């Protein structure tokens, strides 16, 4: 009853009875202020781009191992068609800043188990580290089709083929996941919770993004604990999100991207 | 005691909480990221065999470049490269021992332990000459992306790299200690530094070096002179953001 | 699935592209002309304020799951996607210890009253749909029925009023 | 949000519950139960063959009596009674056709829409001659359950409906307009009448016809004089007791 | 004296701005809105040739229904519906004259003359018998968009139209002067109505056909009882909105 | 001088050196309250919504005779991609609500003739009369491409064939341009003016608009007296206009059109 936890935005509402509070990365909010670098007054305070824009993310299976994990590059992940008024809004823009508010939801039984780290991070490597091809504008900002193993991201990708990967013992790609609990997060135990609520504010190396170049944050789900369950239990387990942009701002109106 | 890891977030506890003990804490703090970070560690290696006297031309021996970069990253020349800029990886300097030196420069202390993801600070250089022959050396400092003007003399035997505005520094004679060592500002056009990765590109047309921020760096250090000389880097006042994950290290 | 007139809509462990009803808001939509709602409403020519539309989850206490319950404004024709139902207003229902979900269709209209009935619909008596889609599937231990019923009622909410006294088509009962 | 349908009842939402919205209520009152049952809606219609100076005799006619049970729901001659009962039931008026119209009389209005179980009011009733031919007819009011006193002229060539202390109205000639109308009391000795079932009997060895309550009506309605009349019913004051389910209507 | 009609208003001047003279006003308030349409004017004509006690069915005769749709604008059959709808213009009864009258109903002095984008007001309808054979009708008004409900009859020789809570009037006899006249307020769900051209369509895949407001009118009349009646209509509390052209005029 | 007259509006700006006011149509401006028939917290003060779009109109010359004219259906002319945020929010919303402030442009010299009415009308037919064709989504809310020619507007253009226009007098959608000046306008004459601006407030026959069905107000350009010059003389004459919505408002989030 006291994780029984209803959030508005705009035209739109998540409800969960299963919370576990609301996690503020660095304890901090986006609060829309405009970035002293823009002399032309932002838009902002755009109702229809403030809500929560949910989408499907992945299916759970018992073969996913510790730390196979799934990326969510922003504002980008939102940049198409579904990111409705934010988008449209988003891709007339020059500059964009914003924070996120974001439940993943993921529901099995209380004859399951397994566990998910759900976490934000920025400067998140978000290329594709599958091939030794130079990431481009159009793959290397694009939302996880697919479970990303987790051993080849320890010290790093180089975009560079397999015979010169063996002098290249360190790629500032690298993710050391044994620590990735050290970004702001929060647990996903099929035991407890059915439901995760993050929110991060805006940082960047600078005032406001030129979001075309840039995916400063990125949401990932990374699985703990394997998926077990035995035979008769359900076998389709999905994760599902819901994403805020926290009031966005945008500067440097044009004709639009693509 | 009992708690829920799936908060985020845990409580801090002393044995106190679950057994008859006391608090144990003695004050210290060289943890503080600004003392931690406010001492010279070897960042680099330089290396000339033109005359003070003469052009500056960009050259490389054996992965030594007469000029560098100033970043704590790895840095080299990256696709032939008229200078060295910042790399995304590390190499091993020889092709079959894969044992370190490595061809590219960076502060290793830096790139081993920075748990943040954004950074700021003063950078303190100090550059010493490897070997006890007295030094005659001129380096020339250029602001983060400011133009590197690499040059013709204008005059007869003077060392192109004094002829600028630019800070400048010219060591030389028996009373010297061959050595030299400044301080420098901030002063990319960033706000703030990527420490380790930068997840975007850096020119419009998107067609740069994904994970490389644009200017992200101190400026660079152009030398001219005899010799090969290390250079360290002090962090002043440093300043970061946003925790995330070290460099892995393999399994004992 | 024969066709025959039930009180509820069927759930499992899976979650269908497509919604698991769709209701299109009219006090004259056929799937609540039985409805105290509606055999109220035929008796005024207009209404206006809040439909409520109640769901009411049967399945076993075993048994967990998410529901989207979404409302679209007309103009741009029926979700087609969940995608395109998430564009509009909508709630996340999660299954739990409390059973049921009061969601509320919100007045959005051209007009400050609509029509109760219609010959031929128009922007004056049609007003969008009522989509419930599954987000996540139902999930469950083993020994639990794999179809889920989920009871569906409406009314009208806290600021829905009717007027203009009339009768309705009249009809022979069978 | 969230609630439990088993209480019994759960709340009456407007959009600003989940949603960034307002109330958007305004005044309106024409959904009263006083105001929308306080208008004239057809309920009856009478038929008669009779001159107005004779003996009243009750007769049908193609389904149509010279005279009405007051009562919103199906009448009609039951198991070949001497005047119209409540009926149990509505049939069609064709044997073949199964379409109506009914051969039972009632406020088709009322039938269709009454959401209450029990009902008070007083009744203001409308007769209309069906052509124009100037009038000449006498009706007599019988309250609830009293004697119809169907009985023989006591005097040669009087309307023998107005040998009575009963209220009865007489209209005749070329200055009227064919139609007559006026307002009874409510007159049963029931507190309140039973607007669609009575799941009871009438009299004490539970013989009458289930599903009647004893005098549930306004009273009776006999006419003598040349014509066809239809009738309407207006309730006054009235006052519903008791919500309960409307008629069934087929699914589209 | 000189000014500029590009600004989109000039002054309104009297003698006295240009020459030696005065004002000559004198107060005057039948040009205001409310009293200009505050009198009947033709509208409409119905004709009927099915008794008062029969089953109400749409009919047509030489361009005649025996019910009309409430609006001054021209209304008729539209490609064959049931009842008369809005029309988008105007036809010669005759296929041949070029003459009228003409196949549409209208409000002939409001066509004529509306000066006005939109309107606002209640409506009063006079409803007259063509001749004087005594009257003997049943009409039913049906508010702006609501069920038509032609149904059949409920119970045997009785009015269908009569059978309902709609708003109805019944007149006959000897004692009556063959009309019928009443108020209603205004019931469309459009706040004001459009009073020549809506530049849109009505349902939500534009097939509706263009220039038609949905439901723009003041409900409908449907009426049985022989004979041919002519109606009336006067705009009560008319408010008027955005001033637009009149009808042309051919050049004299 | 008393006629440099500048107008801001968001990240756009007209100038103009020989305005003769801005005319008010009903003394109104659209003030930006949210309809009252909606339930759902409306979506407005879109600063990226609320500028000026400026299209090019038409090609004025000699052979256009008085009352030939030019419509713009509005919002529908705007709802295009280069409608900007304006578009991309209205196409996202059942409703909008909206007033307009335009600014239409057109320059000769002082040895050219000739003027133009400039005007805003509700309800006014934008269909097109050159066919007997029923008016359908996509040809009845488009900018006229060519000068409408006068004379068949008079008394209406019934969607009827050739011989039955026979026994039709008059249709709903006539126009007697006699009185078109009874419209909130201006005249573009041009020994006077460049430029002519007007502002009309929100009308309509409801709260709000379902735009989708219906193009409420048109921009109309109208010439009044022809095209005139002397040989030697610049030939090409066009106009133009500078379209702002004022202060709109958007209900009914949902997903785009088309």
């Amino acid at each position: 009853s006291d994780r029984v936890s209803s959030d508005t935005a705009g035209n739109t509402a998540t409800n969960t009875q299963s919370t576990v509070g609301r996690l503020f990365g660095f304890g901090q909010r986006h609060k829309g202020k405009h970035p002293a670098s823009c002399a032309d007054t932002a838009t902002d305070k755009v109702l229809a781009a403030e809500r929560y824009y949910t989408i499907k993310l992945a299916s759970w299976t018992k073969t996913q191992e510790s730390f196979d994990h799934i990326r969510v590059p922003l504002p980008h992940a939102l940049a198409g068609e579904n990111g409705g008024v934010f988008s449209s809004t988003l891709r007339r823009h020059y500059l964009c800043k914003c924070g996120w508010r974001i439940q993943v939801q993921c529901n099995a039984s209380q004859f399951h188990a397994g566990s998910l780290l759900v976490f934000m991070a920025p400067e998140f490597d978000t290329s594709n580290h599958s091939t030794e091809v130079e990431p481009r504008a159009d793959t290397a900002f694009k939302v996880d089709a697919n479970w990303q193993k987790h051993a080849q991201i320890l010290t790093g990708h180089a975009y560079v083929n397999t015979t010169t990967k063996v002098n290249v013992p360190l790629a500032l790609n690298h993710q050391n996941f044994w620590q990735w609990t050290t970004y702001p997060h929060q647990i996903l135990n099929l035991r407890t919770n059915t439901t995760c609520d993050l929110e991060v504010p805006y940082v960047n190396v600078c005032p406001t993004s030129s979001w075309t170049q840039h995916a400063n944050w990125t949401l990932v789900i990374a699985v703990l604990t394997p998926l077990q369950y035995s035979q008769g239990s359900a076998t389709t387990i999905e994760i599902t999100a819901s994403i805020q942009p926290v009031k966005p701002v945008f500067n440097g109106l044009r004709h639009t991207v693509v | 005691g009992v708690d829920n890891a799936e908060k985020g977030k845990v409580s801090d506890d002393n044995a106190s909480t679950d057994f008859v003990a006391e608090p144990v804490k003695l004050p210290e703090n060289q943890t503080r990221v600004s003392f931690f970070y406010d001492r010279s560690t070897l960042s680099s290696v330089l290396q000339s065999t033109s005359d003070v006297s003469s052009k500056f031309t960009p050259s490389t021996a054996k992965n030594l470049q007469n000029s560098i970069l100033l970043t704590p990253l790895p840095s080299d020349i990256v696709n032939n490269s008229v200078l060295p800029e910042q790399e995304r990886w590390i190499s091993f300097a020889s092709p079959t021992t894969q044992k370190p030196p490595y061809k590219t420069k960076q502060d290793w202390n830096f790139i081993m332990f920075s748990p943040f993801t954004y950074y700021k600070c003063d950078l303190e250089v100090t550059l010493s000459k490897n070997d006890r022959e007295t030094i005659s050396s001129v380096v020339r400092y250029v602001p983060c992306g400011a133009p590197s003007d690499l040059s013709d003399q204008t005059m007869p035997q003077t060392p192109s790299l004094a002829d600028t505005r630019d800070p400048h520094m010219w060591v030389v004679g028996q009373g010297t200690t061959n050595q030299i060592s400044f301080v420098i500002p901030y002063t990319s056009p960033l706000s703030v530094l990527p420490s380790v990765w930068f997840n975007g590109f850096s020119n419009f047309d998107n067609s740069s070096r994904f994970g490389v921020a644009p200017n992200a760096d101190f400026g660079r250090l152009l030398l001219q002179g005899q010799g090969t000389f290390s250079v360290h880097y002090r962090y002043k006042k440093m300043r970061v953001f946003c925790p995330r994950p070290t460099v892995f290290i393999p399994w004992p | 699935s024969n066709k025959k007139r039930i009180p509820y809509f069927s759930a499992t462990n899976s979650t269908p592209a497509t919604p698991l009803v769709t209701y299109q808001v009219t006090l004259s939509c056929s799937c609540m002309a039985n409805s105290m709602l509606a055999a109220v409403a035929r008796n005024f020519n207009q209404y206006r304020g809040s439909l409520n539309y109640l769901f009411v989850f049967t399945g076993s206490a075993m048994t967990k799951g998410k529901f989207l319950i979404s409302y679209t404004p007309p103009g741009a024709g029926e979700p087609k996607t969940l995608d395109q139902a998430m564009q509009a207003t909508y709630a996340i229902w999660d299954l739990g210890l409390n059973s049921s979900y009061n969601f509320t269709v919100p007045f959005i209209s051209p007009t400050h009253y609509r029509q109760t009935s219609y010959n031929t619909p128009t922007i004056t008596s049609v007003d969008g749909w009522l989509t419930v889609w599954q987000l996540t599937p139902l999930t469950y231990p083993l020994g639990v029925p794999n179809d889920s019923h989920i009871l569906t009622l409406v009314s009208g909410g806290d600021d829905f009023t009717l007027r203009m006294p009339v009768t309705f088509t009249k009809y022979v009962p069978q």
